[PDB]
């Protein structure tokens, strides 16, 4: 099974640096060029860089001079060092195996055909002047649930965090049915906010506790918050 | 320069 | 000689066919191999067609590729709902000495039934108000098609400042979800009798209303 497992990435300031890495297995590494292709949020694909088996390196015009690709054929590893980062560098980055092994033709050695049959899982790179910020977690409960309401929506507001992503579970992953965690909104301040909601039976309130577990890895923050209705 | 992104330019591949 | 031009969107009927075009120039599409990629929501791209019209191992023959002059086309027959994805063409440009991607084409499969949105409105918590702030949260889910309008009202008056609404995004059940946030001071929240989130979908408007709680 072919695998390209990426690591690195994260958040940097304009002018800062980040290193991406890609670990390859399941094929003859030294026979193929390996590329980096990126994709801005909600945007299209753009080829970033390539390194050949023999160490030949090529880069897109927008990143030439700022990015340095390298590989280790004995370790089956690849790395992309990214300096002088700009706002427009914000994207998910994939390592991508060239679908065509290097070949000799017409007097020249060719590194590949710039088509990509296997792709890594993708690593998020954010470049922004805002610093990392953990979220504030607030409970979302109705002001007063009438008896006619057999069910009740409980939730957690995960407010004013940066950068993405955030994960939410309920009762340490034991509550999954009826859970809806919404994609975050981007505020004008440059911070994100999301909400997670779960519909539970009203007869369970006062009998069952409902705790939301919020994980913001970019700030190394975890928050557990119990949600009750004050009625 | 790097006028052809399809070409391997390691001298070991052509003169070794 | 340009960036490959694809239509932003395309649609087709289930069990029928759709054709996604990709226009370039003589230095890319006209003289070089064309490749096609499929990208499902939240996933990495997948090689769908290579060398103008060849299918990789495991790609069904209902996916076909073709080239004509400076244009290329990807045809999908026997359309399934799982085919909803972004489709990208790609080709080498020898004038630019660069590999090019198209802008992508979002494929919609028609026939999915319309669904009215479920709307839940949350007032601010006592914690946040203790911090002198008040965020009102309007959660919209389970609607199709993915287009809603969100209006905020305060005791009948229109609320324009402090509103931030997400773009709709597909859920796991192929329906859509969205969120609207109304950021106020505690002074604003406590100087009104009620606030309302009004969600309009397909001309039908639903309304939820929250009010400062006396609790006593
Ligand atoms: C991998 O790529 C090589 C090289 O082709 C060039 O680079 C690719 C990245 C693409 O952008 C190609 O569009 C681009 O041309 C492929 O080899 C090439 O195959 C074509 C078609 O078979 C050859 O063109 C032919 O040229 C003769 C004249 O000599 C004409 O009579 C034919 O009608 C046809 O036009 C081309 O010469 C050839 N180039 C080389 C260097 O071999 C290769 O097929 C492709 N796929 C692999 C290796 O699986």
């Amino acid at each position: 099974e072919v695998q390209l497992v990426e690591s690195g990435g994260g958040l940097a300031k304009p002018g800062g640096s980040l290193r991406l890495s890609c670990a390859a297995s399941g094929f003859t590494f030294s026979r193929y060029a390996i590329h980096w292709v990126r994709q801005a949020p909600g945007k299209g694909l753009e080829w970033v860089s390539v390194i050949s088996s023999g160490g030949s390196t090529y880069y897109a015009d927008s990143v030439e001079g700022r990015f340095t690709i390298s590989r280790d054929n004995s370790k089956n590893t690849l790395s992309l060092q990214m300096n002088s980062l700009r706002t427009e560098d914000t994207a998910v980055y994939y390592c991508a195996k060239d679908a065509t092994p290097y070949y000799y033709s017409g007097g020249y050695w060719y590194v590949g055909n710039y088509s990509f049959d296997y792709w890594g899982q993708g690593v998020l790179v954010t470049v922004s002047s805002a610093s990392t910020k953990g979220p504030s977690v607030f409970p979302l409960a109705p002001s007063s649930r009438s008896t006619s309401e057999s069910t009740a929506a409980l939730g957690c507001l995960v407010k004013d965090y940066f950068p993405e992503p955030v994960t939410v579970s309920w009762n340490s992953g034991s509550l999954t049915s009826g859970v809806h965690t919404f994609p975050a909104v981007l505020q004008s301040s440059g911070l994100y906010s999301l909400s997670s909601v779960v519909t539970v039976p009203s007869s369970s309130l006062g009998t069952q506790t409902y705790v939301c577990n919020v994980n913001h890895k970019p700030s190394n923050t975890k928050v557990d918050k119990r949600v009750e209705i004050k009625t | 320069l790097k006028s052809d992104k399809k070409i391997e330019y390691n001298e070991t591949w052509y003169s070794r | 000689q340009s960036v490959l031009t694809q239509p932003p969107s395309a649609s087709g009927a289930p069990g029928q066919s759709v054709t996604i075009s990709c226009s370039g120039s003589s230095s890319n599409i006209g003289s070089n191999y064309v490749y096609w990629y499929q990208q499902l929501s939240g996933k990495a791209p997948k090689l769908l067609i290579y060398n103008n019209n060849q299918r990789p191992s495991g790609v069904p023959d209902r996916f076909s590729g073709s080239k004509s002059g400076t244009s290329a086309s990807l045809a999908i027959s026997g359309l399934q709902s799982k085919d909803e994805a972004d489709y990208y063409c790609s080709a080498w440009d020898s004038s630019l000495n660069d590999p090019l991607f198209g802008g992508g084409t979002r494929l919609t499969v028609l026939g999915q039934p319309k669904a009215a949105p479920s709307v839940t409105l949350f007032p601010p918590s006592s914690e946040e108000l203790q911090a002198n702030k008040a965020t009102l949260v309007c959660l919209i889910s389970d609607f199709y098609p993915g287009a809603v309008e969100v209006a905020w009202k305060a005791d009948g008056s229109a609320v324009n400042a402090g509103v931030e609404t997400t773009k709709p995004s597909k859920q796991s059940n192929n329906k859509y979800a969205a969120s609207s946030y109304l950021s106020l001071t505690s002074d604003q929240w406590k100087s009104h009798k009620s606030y309302s989130c009004q969600v309009t979908h397909e001309g039908s408007t639903v309304e939820k209303t929250v009010a400062p709680a006396e609790c006593s």
